[PDB]
Formats: structure tokens, C-alpha cells, sequence
């Protein structure tokens, strides 16, 4: 998300044994960085190896 | 430490007993707070 130019990125990595679309339980995503950029964004995309 | 004193921790003004924290914390935490939204702890900017 980008709030007042501060592009914030939260994240987390954990092991799982998912046998479904998405898992159950509970876990929150800790913050990682904070970037005061200040642009207008309307869409994004993903990359792959 | 262990003394009533004035302080300015990078703008975190106040006055009270500074002593070692036996409480956990996040890596990106800069301070803590109580139920009263009062500054309950602080990280020193020079020795975290």
C-alpha cells in the first residue's frame, strides 16, 4: 500500500502443509520497509523465473 | 538509570524512571506504550 507516498511493505514466511486453496489458523504480517516515494499507482503485475 | 530525570530521546520528551526493559520487542519497534497511550519505554538512537 502507498499512504501519503510512504509505500509500505509487510511480509512473513512460515512453513505450512496446505492441502487446499488457502490455509487456516492465524498469523500477522510484520513490516519490512518504508519508502516515501509519492506517485500515482493504479495497477501492478507479477514476475516469474 | 533508576533515577527520576528529564530526558529527550530523539524528541521523546518526558520524565521518569529509566531502567532496563525485560520485555520483548519487534525489530522495527522504536518504543512501547501502555493502555493510556503514554510512552512506556524507548529505544536509544545510539545504542538500540
Amino acid at each position: 500500500k502507498n499512504i501519503d507516498g510512504y509505500f509500505k511493505i509487510y511480509s512473513k514466511h512460515t512453513p505450512i502443509n496446505l492441502v487446499r486453496d488457502l490455509p487456516q489458523g492465524f498469523s500477522a504480517l510484520e513490516p519490512l520497509v518504508d519508502l516515501p516515494i509519492g506517485i500515482n499507482i493504479t495497477r501492478f503485475q507479477t514476475l516469474l523465473a | 538509570k533508576n533515577k527520576c530525570v528529564n530526558f529527550n530521546f530523539n524528541g521523546l520528551t518526558g520524565t521518569g524512571v529509566l531502567t532496563e526493559s525485560n520485555k520483548k520487542f519487534l525489530p522495527f519497534q522504536q518504543f512501547g506504550r501502555d493502555i493510556a497511550d503514554t510512552t512506556d519505554a524507548v529505544r536509544d538512537p545510539q545504542t538500540l
